[PDB]
């Protein structure tokens, strides 16, 4: 819900986010829902993002109405920051939990520690139930079993109170007597020297005792009740296992790439060499978020979000079947309301008219490849 | 008489609007108010924004000049009883200030920070933002203006000059509200992460210390109130 | 002697020091001691501790007991920084030479630009002899041989000499008439005009005249004398040689570690894959500077330092042959003394729990295979 503000040369060329699927599309309060896919960090990296030496895969969501319960990056949890190299592809998995009712856009996101956030696409689910009936329970190593939704509430409210009462305590004493207008005339009109006697400092001795011993016999005993503490557990997490993808037997060189204003089209010229052994079809094309598809060649089955789907909006010039060997060159148009509606034509008011893509090339047999396009894109204006 | 039920409406009347700006906030924050570019954040959001910067404009604009044009001129001939009342009725000023100085750098400054610490910062008029900066901010300074002027319009204690402790709790405050261009300015392009206590944020502070100077206010109005009916018993 | 204080996480991934070896355990004054060995950079490098792109090879010691007469990273000089690439693996070589007589705690230290000093292990050397026999000589390209324990300690002596006796004798001139309080009432009361009269001018003029005179005689003596110097020489060294170690044959899955609180044990369960072609059984875990062998399948003989070495400290539930091809899944204990007196128990005060090491795996012909394995390492309390 935080993109369609963001920079659309920067949404475009960040990370692209793919094969992204969903186990649930409406869930119970406790119920679990499993977010899976993959993202490839771009290798045009924009120099004003820092590197994602220091990331951190997120949720877009509005407040805890999920919480996490898990999440994966190439197949082991990721609870603190990672390091991803660009370039690679890595899978992610994140486990999500219902908490509030409603209809919540899940996003999976990418924060960068010098970069902002990287939003991928979002998906509508809903959450029936009672807010009421949600348990976070978690056992801990020292063999007790405590819900995470209110352990240590009553702790914290008491000791909150406490020293609220102690400090309104003292307050009161000084102030009952009169405060401002008397105490200011007698301590400006000669020497004061009444408004503090004893056994005022009598009582201040007692609230500096008290308090000093109260804080050290508090200290002593959540000590010896919890006497096993470890400190918060931080750092960033090396050796991220990427995707070992295969090489792509299909090169695509861009020639040119246009997109009127106004207009909700883009319009590239690409020669594409089919390597390899299968006649290839142009199927797809996502450029952030968006996913341009050609229906005679390919249709989409795992449930992604229909404002960001284009069913039908690849139109290639020339999408017969290309024989291996064989290099041609054709005209590609994505053309959807989507490209206006998620302000991927405002790319004329940044400053770096350069797009980033993934096109993927389906054969007969139904197996797929991805190949990544990276070219200037020409604003046309008559 | 002396001290009237002004105090009660001064304080009923700010805790009221926002509670029901936290209402409308709470009511409207998602759905109509996560999306910038949705056309309902247009009529939810950016509407209330317009409106509420006219209404502040307006009010600011005729509140201070009604208190500037019904300025006492005769501020010799006036009764020590008369100035006893002027005194309770600024001190009343002076606790509606306090009042749109806590609902404003505290309640919804904070608030905020929940607000962007929770979702991803859209534009620079989040509805949350419209509140605080432009609400509990154009509130709070309308008020510091108002009793700035009303002690220097009816006090002889605050006429013949201008207050510097006053003038410095009136007008610091008040910078806050330019500043919210370093906010901006230092969210979009310098540091990307939500961190409230990145220096993109010690404007808002430099300026909140400025409040500080309601102790060198508060003291002249101590001194304005024990003029002539300084007593007597208080030092007698 | 550094080491036992810094964090145990922080120790166990960084640097792993093995193939250690010092060429003599007691020396002569004047005679060489050459320690030499492998290092491998982690791959998980802390994000705390900054990459070694600017590192150099230290020895730890308690001062000049001995100079560094040579230290080598892959097969070359290292007198500067070097930089080393994480993930890779180099052989070092450091030649000391005696010069105090007593009984040295000689560590082999990496110091990282922003990371503070990596600490090896630390062997015991003895010197014996006398401090007075050591001689540090140099031989300069102009052709002159000196020793560097006293050259140029008289030129400095009398040059600072000269100076200060210059400077007390501006002060003493200047003191020998009365110094403060005749002098302040002198300038309060009245002008004072009087206690800075010719030839007192005269005096500060000559000596300020002689004093820039003999600093350009003297650059010009120390110019005409030295005609060839060069500046200090620094500057990181780049392209340090690797060790092109081949692949391993042993693939090792850490499936959870455990560490007893309080305890002197690590416990951790691997599933190891034999690859390649010879029964393999599993001989040490060198965890931090800390040798666990298990004494059935490999015995140091390359004099490691006791307290550091764990002869039967590796206990495996079934250490026998690996067959090739064959997968097995072992309960791994590490048990020791030095578990508890390097402090690597303490790990549970670290805010990172997670434990790195290496895997020296032998099989019956002796030729072994070294591994690293890293894992979360989970305290256990009942
Ligand atoms: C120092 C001088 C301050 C000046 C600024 C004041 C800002 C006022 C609010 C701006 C609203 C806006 O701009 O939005 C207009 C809103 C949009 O809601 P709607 O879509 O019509 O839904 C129906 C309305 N509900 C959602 C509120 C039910 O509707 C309105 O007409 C209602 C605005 C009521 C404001 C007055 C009540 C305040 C609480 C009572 C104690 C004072
Ligand atoms: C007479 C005295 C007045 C001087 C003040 C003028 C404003 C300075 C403008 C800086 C532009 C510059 O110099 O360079 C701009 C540099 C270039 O960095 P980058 O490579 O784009 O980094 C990329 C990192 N992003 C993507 C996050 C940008 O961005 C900066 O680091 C901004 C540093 C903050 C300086 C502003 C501090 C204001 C203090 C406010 C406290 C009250
Ligand atoms: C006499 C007093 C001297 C004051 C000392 C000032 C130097 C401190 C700045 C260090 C910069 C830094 O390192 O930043 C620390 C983290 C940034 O986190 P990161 O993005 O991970 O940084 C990674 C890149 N660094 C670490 C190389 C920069 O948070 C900050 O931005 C600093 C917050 C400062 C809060 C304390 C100031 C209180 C404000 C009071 C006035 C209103
Ligand atoms: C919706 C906005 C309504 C604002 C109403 C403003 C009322 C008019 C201001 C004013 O002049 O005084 C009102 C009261 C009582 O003081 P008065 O005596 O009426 O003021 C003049 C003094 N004089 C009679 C001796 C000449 O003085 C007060 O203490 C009134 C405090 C009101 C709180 C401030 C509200 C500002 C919100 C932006
Ligand atoms: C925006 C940031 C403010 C900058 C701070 C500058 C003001 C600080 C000093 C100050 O307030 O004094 C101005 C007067 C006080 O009386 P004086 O300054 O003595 O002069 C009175 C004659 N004058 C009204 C034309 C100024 O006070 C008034 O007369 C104000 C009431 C009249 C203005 C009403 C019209 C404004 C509508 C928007
Ligand atoms: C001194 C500052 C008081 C702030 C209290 C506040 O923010 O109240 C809103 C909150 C809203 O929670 P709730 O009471 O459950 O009502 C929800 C209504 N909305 C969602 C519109 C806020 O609770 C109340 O309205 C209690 C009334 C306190 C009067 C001083
Ligand atoms: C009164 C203390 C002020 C210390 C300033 C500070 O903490 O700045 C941190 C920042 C270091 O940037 P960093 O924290 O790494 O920001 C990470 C996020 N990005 C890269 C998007 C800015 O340094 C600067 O850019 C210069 C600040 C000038 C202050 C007058
Ligand atoms: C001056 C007060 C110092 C208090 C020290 C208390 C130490 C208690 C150790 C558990
Ligand atoms: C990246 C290093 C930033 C250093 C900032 C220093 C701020 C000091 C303020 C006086
Ligand atoms: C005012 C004194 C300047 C001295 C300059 C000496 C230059 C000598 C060149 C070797
Ligand atoms: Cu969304
Ligand atoms: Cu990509
Ligand atoms: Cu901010
Ligand atoms: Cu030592
Ligand atoms: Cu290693």
């Amino acid at each position: 819900h935080g993109e369609k503000s963001q920079a659309a040369f920067m949404r475009m060329r960040t990370i692209h986010w793919y094969d992204l699927s969903w186990s649930k599309e409406k869930v119970k309060i406790n119920e679990t829902v499993e977010i899976k896919g993959k993202f490839h960090v771009f290798e045009g990296w924009p120099e004003t993002v820092d590197e994602p030496d220091v990331a951190f895969l997120n949720v877009g969501m509005p407040g805890p109405v999920f919480i996490r319960k898990e999440s994966y990056i190439g197949g082991q949890l990721v609870p603190r920051s990672v390091r991803l190299e660009i370039g690679k592809t890595y899978d992610f998995r994140v486990v999500l939990k219902a908490r509030r009712p409603g209809d919540w856009h899940v996003h999976t996101m990418m924060n960068v520690q010098g970069g902002g956030p990287i939003i991928g696409p979002g998906k509508w689910i809903t959450v029936e139930g009672s807010m009421s009936e949600f348990r976070n329970p978690v056992t801990t190593l020292t063999g007790q079993t405590v819900d995470l939704e209110n352990y240590n509430e009553g702790n914290t409210y008491f000791w909150h109170a406490f020293w609220f009462a102690i400090g309104v305590a003292w307050i009161g004493y000084w102030s009952r007597r009169p405060i401002f207008i008397p105490r200011l005339l007698m301590v400006d009109a000669g020497r004061a020297d009444e408004l503090v006697s004893a056994t005022d400092r009598k009582v201040a001795m007692g609230f500096l005792a008290a308090t000093i011993l109260i804080v050290v016999m508090a200290m002593s005993s959540a000590n010896s009740k919890y006497p096993i503490t470890i400190p918060l557990q931080a750092g960033t997490m090396r050796g991220m296992k990427p995707l070992e993808l295969p090489a792509p037997t299909v090169s695509v060189k861009v020639e040119d790439a246009t997109y009127r204003v106004p207009g909700r089209a883009m319009r590239m010229k690409l020669t594409i060499t089919n390597h390899g052994n299968s006649p290839i079809r142009l199927g797809e094309f996502y450029t952030a978020s968006v996913r341009f598809l050609d229906s005679d060649v390919y249709k989409d089955t795992t449930g992604y979000p229909e404002d960001l789907l284009a069913e039908d909006g690849l139109s290639v010039s020339d999408n017969s079947p290309l024989a291996p060997g064989e290099t041609r060159t054709v005209d590609v148009t994505a053309s959807d309301a989507a490209w206006e509606v998620y302000r991927l034509s405002d790319i004329i008011y940044d400053p770096d008219s350069r797009f980033a893509g993934l096109l993927f090339f389906f054969d007969a047999t139904g197996n797929r490849q991805v190949v990544q396009i990276d070219a200037p894109l020409i604003p046309s204006f008559m | 008489l002396l001290d009237k039920k002004w105090l009660t409406f001064a304080l009923a009347i700010y805790t009221v609007f926002y509670l029901w700006v936290r209402w409308y906030e709470g009511v409207y924050g998602w759905s109509a108010g996560l999306d910038s570019f949705a056309p309902e954040f247009e009529t939810y959001w950016m509407n209330f924004l317009y409106t509420e910067i006219v209404l502040e404009i307006v009010t600011a604009s005729i509140l201070w000049g009604y208190l500037w044009k019904t300025r006492d001129r005769n501020l010799a001939a006036l009764t020590p009883r008369e100035e006893l009342r002027r005194n309770f009725t600024h001190l009343v000023w002076l606790v509606a200030y306090a009042w749109a100085i806590y609902w404003g750098a505290s309640y919804f400054t904070e608030q905020d920070g929940t607000w962007h610490q929770t979702i991803v910062r859209d534009t620079d008029f989040t509805p949350s933002h419209i509140i605080e900066f432009y609400l509990s901010y154009p509130i709070y300074i309308i008020t510091g203006f108002a009793a700035f002027i009303y002690a220097k319009t009816r006090l002889p204690f605050f006429a013949k000059g201008i207050s510097l402790p006053y003038l410095v709790l009136v007008v610091g405050p008040f910078m806050i509200l330019p500043n919210v261009g370093l906010n901006e300015w230092g969210h979009t392009f310098w540091f990307m992460e939500e961190l409230f206590v990145a220096p993109l944020h010690y404007g808002f502070v430099i300026f909140g210390w400025l409040a500080l100077a309601v102790m060198g206010t508060l003291t002249q109005t101590f001194y304005s109130f024990a003029q002539g009916g300084l007593g007597q018993s208080l030092c007698e």
